């Protein structure tokens, strides 16, 4: 209430790019192989200390898929940070995580906290996306990078960690 | 927003607002009512009933 630091933040990307599987790994540490694509809005919490505070983390999840695009901003609005994913082993869904940045730019404030996280790290053999690349462009838009992984539980933690440091409130 | 899609996660929230009743969690209720009151005021400015 005042010890306890309430942080709203939103999971955005295209569909199939690990939103929900990276909200369950950091929540519940599983991953499921077989997970399905999300329907309108998913909600979870977690409470940590973090920077020697107790932060709850109010985390909603979006679909990706097409239909639902139009639902999202009731989610990322009012958000202390976006999340946007995008799978490291398509390009295109870094594209799609650049109409992202710029569906938040319209509508929420410059001071937002934004987050690029490069799921499927783990699919290294396959690589589209450049890490050079990607974190030369999270740092044009001065946002956190990490690669991610929620199958082998790499930079969850340290993603989360983060975001918690840079909200000011 | 598609109505029907509207519509579906009014009840989804609906659902996690079952839940968090029927568990402890007060807070998340506050939050979960929050989203539910803006879905609905959504809802009705699709229907034209304000701006
Ligand atoms: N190899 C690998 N697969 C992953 C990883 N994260 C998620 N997946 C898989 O990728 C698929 C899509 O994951 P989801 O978590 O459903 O992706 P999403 O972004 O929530 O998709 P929508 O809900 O449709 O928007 C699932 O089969 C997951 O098991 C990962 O880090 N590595
Ligand atoms: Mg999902």
């Amino acid at each position: 209430g005042s010890a306890l630091r309430e942080l709203k933040v939103c999971l955005l990307g295209d569909t199939g790019v690990g939103k929900s599987s990276i909200m369950w790994r950091f929540v519940e540490d599983s991953f499921d192989p077989n997970i399905n694509p999300t329907i309108g809005a998913s909600f979870m919490t977690k409470t940590v200390q973090y920077q020697n505070e107790l932060h709850k983390f109010l985390i909603w999840d979006t679909a990706g898929l097409e239909r639902f695009r139009a639902l999202a901003p009731m989610y990322y609005r009012g958000s202390a940070a976006a999340i946007i994913v995008y799978d490291i082993t398509k390009e295109e869904t870094f594209s799609t995580l650049k109409n992202w940045v710029r569906e938040l730019r319209q509508h929420g404030p410059p001071s937002i906290v934004v987050a690029i996280a490069g799921n499927k790290c783990d699919l290294t053999d396959v690589r589209e996306v450049m890490e050079r690349d990607a974190k030369d462009y999270a740092d044009s838009i001065h946002a956190i990078f990490v690669e991610t992984s929620a199958k082998n539980a790499i930079n969850i933690n340290e993603l989360f960690i983060e975001i918690s440091r840079r909200i000011p409130s | 927003i598609e109505e029907e899609l509207l519509l579906q996660q009014i009840d989804n929230i609906k659902a996690y607002i079952f839940d968090a009743k029927q568990c402890g969690r007060l807070d998340e209720v506050e939050v979960l009512t929050e989203n539910l009151r803006e879905l609905k005021h959504t809802l009705a400015k699709q229907k034209g009933g304000t701006d």
